[PDB]
RNA sequence: CUGGGUCGGGGUUUCGUACGUAGCAGAGCAGCUGCUGCGAUCUAUUGAAAGUCAGCCCUCGACACAAGGGUUUGU
RNA sequence: AUAGCGACGUCGCUUUUUGAUCCUUCGAUGUCGGCUCUUCCUAUCAUUGUGAAGCAGAAUUCACCAAGCGUUGGAUUGUUCACCCACUAAUAGGGAACGUGAGCUGGGUUUAGACCGUCGUGAGACAGGUUAGUUUUACCCUACUGAUGAUGUGUUGUUGCCAUGGUAAUCCUGCUCAGUACGAGAGGAACCGCAGGUUCAGACAUUUGGUGUAUGUGCUUGGCUGAGGAGCCAAUGGGGCGAAGCUACCAUCUGUGGGAUUAUGACUGAACGCCUCUAAGUCAGAAUCCCGCCCAGGCGGAACGAUACGGCAGCGCCGA
RNA sequence: AUCUAAUUAGUGACGCGCAUGAAUGGAUGAACGAGAUUCCCACUGUCCCUACCUACUAUCCAGCGAAACCACAGCCAAGG
RNA sequence: GCAGCCGACUUAGAACUGGUGCGGACCAGGGGAAUCCG
RNA sequence: UCCAAGGUGAACAGCCUCUGGCAUGUUGGAACAAUGUAGGUAAGGGAAGUCGGCAAGCCGGAUCCGUAACUUCGGGAUAA
């Protein structure tokens, strides 16, 4: 018989294999479509989630009440030390797909990048690329790889720069740097390749990859929650209190004659640690890391033109469970996937956006830096001491 | 922004934090957190709560 | 020109609220919330500035045993303004209006929330205090 | 000559002002001819005391430790 | 007569009503409803695209492609049904052993106790009423949800491709258009913009709220260590405030582009000197369909790195 | 008629009573009832709409170790 | 009728005082209006 | 069936202790997932849940005030 009362089904089957992700680093499933008209540029970046805070900003959108008003918005801090470009890989279209053709690696590879090639760095003898690197300082190897570059230029249609992050500058236990292939979108393959070949073994800051008030996508892995029941995995209705064999379950699995449990029925299992791609996150600020300028260091990377303080983006006592950020960061509106100190992939927008929200300019007037390790009360230590006065400890 | 004072504790309220309260007879009050809010609702007099700016001012502590 | 922002709603069907006017009614029994489509098992709930249907459970005899449109002007559930302040009042209270919008009474006792005020201009005229 | 680890020190934060001592502060009461005792509480030292990673932040202070152990894998 | 209906007739379809039969089951297939949850059908209530009105506008009818997405909250009753109140865009109808009791409940039917009415001389009967009446078992197989792993590439590692599966967004209001088109008047639209919201989905913890045995810090009852100090016991003694962490439309963030086309409207144009959207050929065309975005990644491949002592040795390539 | 926004419920009346009725007892009734029903106040996680915490399990390990059941066994659609 | 010496728990009133908390753990009746039956 | 301490307290109630007794009830270790069993707390609403306020929750001792309808005059009554 039919359902007496209808109701939309719980959950979505678009994310159906609710399994633990097979990968820990977010994977770019699709890069922005290439067009030779635009100049060469990268299309993705790697950052690390640090924490969240407030911003107070003026709103400019005719029609709404918030027009000519100021509102507070939650923002997420992503630390993004500059990447290091350590190779290029070519791809050629085949009727069976997009097959990789050839990879070329730089002469010098940092040991923090070589960590990725070993499951146990301590017991290893660190012999990776030792014989490969000899191809660059001999005429045989030079003419071996120059015609390889020529063949890649001739036969390849996709070029992706193989670049690794720089975990030496992060306040994390891990020293094994991540690495990924960032597709190069720009002119024809010839200049697309001879533009990367000098970016090889060099720095790439995020300021020249992304810009302010731009809409990007974040690809990551959700926070793991382990084995969870159906009422928390799928948010089904909780059974009444009089139920005998438990109430946090689903009453009827299915009908009789289908004679099987369908894949569409909610079941208990793994929750969290899924791979997710969230689009349309707006950059609010591309911060500037600590730098020594004539003896003293410049630290006011969280000082706006309306605040004029000397406070860094780090809150009092640093970010809880992450540390303090000293490198150039990216401030994203709203929340992003993942846990603290989790690696995130920043990806340029796949869509062309012509909308008020997308094109709105952003001008912050206050960044909250109060402590998050409890109910913070003071923006900075100087103002805290000024308010409190001298204490017994001194 | 309008940085402003807590009704009970007398500390400094910042835009993201705090809580507003409106009584039936007007008299809008502002609280830093649930601590001060619960004290005010239970009608604790700030003059006898040690960590309050009112108590410190009344007892001439600091300066 | 600007529709109200979403605010938390803490007055489901079956709540009795104060009637802050001079119509003589002292109670307002929320009956249903106008503009609510709802889903399975989900009670219709109303917040500040939402028109509801209400019955008077205590007041003048001619106002009882009848269904009146009403507007909620104060709620005790904390709701977040877009500017970032969480505001909540002492009691849940509303006034009796008709379908067009103007009040059946003439004066309002106590403050009136800004969300109600800018949405129902006729109530704001009689509002003694704002927010 | 580098690494983490433990302890310690700061930062943050929670609660709310510790023990002791002093007070001609204390409803009053008892004894000795003003003094001495009992007395909840109050004031000062005292935003004091205590806790604070175990899944918080920094250290470059102390201590010892860390060039190991076992099982396999061949075109 | 045929916008819309349709008498007297007459031809059908369906098995969501009841019958008729008694083929299976009586060494037992747990026999009404409700709750929960998934999927399917279209005989379409609403939404998308259309055609026709006794379609001026508004509203409302009839019909077509069409099941993508929605189809509520309550009073009364065990109800299925029914009726009413309110909201809504709409409150369309159904199947899955009259879906679903080793999922629940057990209000109803249907044991044994009782009461009443009618019937009976009586024990007793009543698809009459009423009240109380034990709801057992999964560790097996499969299915399904997740978790190791196997399978070949000599061994391992890094970076990757995508064959295949799944698939997701939905509806409304306000403003403006505009008191305009239309209409005598009353009334009264639409597209393009702009601002929001409903339902749904995926996240997340700055902020607000919830939890709290960091048993963290005060307070406090009874007892106990001679007293102070320090503590302890009362199966978490009780009670304020509370870090971190989890967590809520009870906070906050985000939710997409094409292609061939359906209905339909057309172009050129014969058949049939004219005419004709059709016969040949051509065009526009959508909540449909397919793909993209998104989730998984094949007894499916690719590129690249390193490839086993220094007492032994094992290896790789070559010696047509 | 009242109770509610809405009442197949409840109460108060009406009586042509399928088939009420006088020790097969009729009517009423203070006090009482782990008896059966309706409404109102207070209260609350019953619910909107779920979340978190604790103890014992379940989980893994050392030791110890059964039973029900079993033609053969166990991926589906349609057909007969 | 007074003087001296012993004494057992009660009851009432007052002042002071604590962040309104005080049957602080434990022990420990929810209430009202009606109908049916006994 | 007999014997029966101290404190709190109306109490041979509950809780703590002394004399006396015992080793957690036929096993231990490590983890702290789901679902359970037994306890708790929840913003705003307050029975909208359900056949049905089932369960849970509210009240609760003592002192001083006050205590209705009805009644078999005793009660109701710890009414409220
Ligand atoms: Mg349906
Ligand atoms: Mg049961
Ligand atoms: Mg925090
Ligand atoms: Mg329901
Ligand atoms: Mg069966
Ligand atoms: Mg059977
Ligand atoms: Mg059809
Ligand atoms: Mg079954
Ligand atoms: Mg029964
Ligand atoms: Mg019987
Ligand atoms: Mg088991
Ligand atoms: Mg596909
Ligand atoms: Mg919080
Ligand atoms: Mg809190
Ligand atoms: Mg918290
Ligand atoms: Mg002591
Ligand atoms: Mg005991
Ligand atoms: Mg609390
Ligand atoms: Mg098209
Ligand atoms: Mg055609
Ligand atoms: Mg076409
Ligand atoms: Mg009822
Ligand atoms: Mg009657
Ligand atoms: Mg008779
Ligand atoms: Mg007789
Ligand atoms: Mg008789
Ligand atoms: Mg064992
Ligand atoms: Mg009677
Ligand atoms: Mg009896
Ligand atoms: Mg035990
Ligand atoms: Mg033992
Ligand atoms: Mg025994
Ligand atoms: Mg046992
Ligand atoms: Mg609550
Ligand atoms: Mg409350
Ligand atoms: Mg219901
Ligand atoms: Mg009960
Ligand atoms: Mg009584």
């Amino acid at each position: 018989s039919h359902r007496k009362f209808s109701a939309p089904r719980h959950g979505s089957l678009g994310f159906l294999p609710r399994k633990r992700s097979s990968r820990h680093r977010g994977k770019v499933k699709s890069f922005p479509k290439d067009d030779p008209s635009k100049p060469v540029h990268l299309t993705a970046f790697l950052g690390y989630k640090a924490g969240m805070t407030h911003i107070v900003r003026e709103v400019d959108r005719p029609g709404s009440k918030v027009n000519k008003k100021e509102v507070v918005e939650a923002v997420t801090i992503v630390e993004t030390p500059p990447m290091v470009v350590v190779g290029i890989v070519g791809y050629v279209e085949t009727p069976r797909g997009l097959r990789t053709f050839k990879t070329v690696f730089a002469e010098h590879i940092s040991d923090e990048c070589k960590r990725r090639f070993y499951k146990n760095w301590h017991k290893s003898k660190k012999k990776a690329f030792t014989k490969y690197c000899k191809k660059w300082q001999d005429d045989a190897g030079k003419r071996q790889l120059d015609k390889d570059f020529s063949s890649m230029k001739k036969y390849c249609q996709v070029i992706r720069v193989l670049a690794h992050t720089q975990m030496r500058l992060l306040p994390l236990r891990q020293k094994k740097a991540h690495l990924m292939e960032i597709q190069v979108n720009g002119g024809t393959v010839a200049e697309k390749l001879d533009w990367a070949r000098e970016r090889l073994e060099q720095q790439v800051p995020v300021s020249q990859v992304f810009g302010q008030d731009e809409m990007i996508d974040v690809i990551g892995v959700t926070k793991g929650k382990g084995y969870k029941g159906v009422t928390s995995r799928w948010h089904t209705k909780k059974l009444p209190r009089k139920t005998h064999r438990g109430l946090r379950k689903v009453a009827c699995i299915g009908a009789w004659h289908p004679a099987r449990v369908a894949f569409s029925v909610a079941r208990a299992g793994q929750k969290g640690y899924h791979h997710r791609t969230e689009i349309n996150k707006k950059i609010y600020k591309i911060g500037q890391g600590y730098l020594i300028k004539d003896g003293k260091l410049i630290k006011n990377n969280a000082s706006t033109d309306y605040d004029l303080s000397d406070k860094s983006i780090n809150p009092l006592g640093g970010f809880v469970h992450y540390g303090e950020v000293t490198n150039d960061f990216v401030m994203l509106k709203g929340c992003v996937v993942g846990t603290k100190k989790r690696v995130l992939t920043l990806r340029k927008s796949l869509l062309v956006q012509t909308k008020r929200r997308a094109l709105e300019k952003i001008d912050l007037k206050f960044i909250d830096t109060t402590s998050k390790f409890g109910h913070g009360r003071f923006q900075t230590v100087e103002e805290k001491k000024a308010f409190m006065g001298p204490l017994k400890k001194d | 922004m309008k940085v402003e004072l807590c009704s009970f504790s007398g500390y400094k309220i910042y835009p993201g934090h705090g809580r507003r309260y409106a009584r039936t007879d007007g008299k809008v009050f502002q609280f830093l957190n649930a601590k001060c809010e619960s004290a005010f609702l239970s009608k604790r007099n700030p003059r006898q709560i040690n960590w309050t700016v009112l108590y410190r001012r009344k007892h001439k502590k600091g300066q | 020109s600007g529709a109200k922002f979403r605010i938390s709603l803490g007055l489901p069907v079956g709540a009795v609220i104060n009637c802050a006017d001079n119509t003589g009614a002292k109670n307002l029994y929320i009956i249903s919330v106008k503009g609510i489509k709802g889903r399975l098992n989900r009670l219709p709930a109303a917040g500040v500035g939402d028109m509801v249907m209400a019955t008077v459970k205590k007041g003048k005899p001619e106002l009882r045993k009848k269904v009146h449109p009403a507007v909620v002007i104060r709620q005790r559930k904390s709701y977040r303004r877009k500017d970032g302040v969480f505001l909540y009042f002492e009691d849940n209270a509303g006034v009796i209006v008709n379908n067009k919008g103007e009040m059946k009474g003439s004066a309002i006792t106590g403050p009136v929330a800004k969300e109600c005020a800018d949405l129902w201009p006729r109530i704001a005229s009689n509002a003694g205090s704002i927010a």
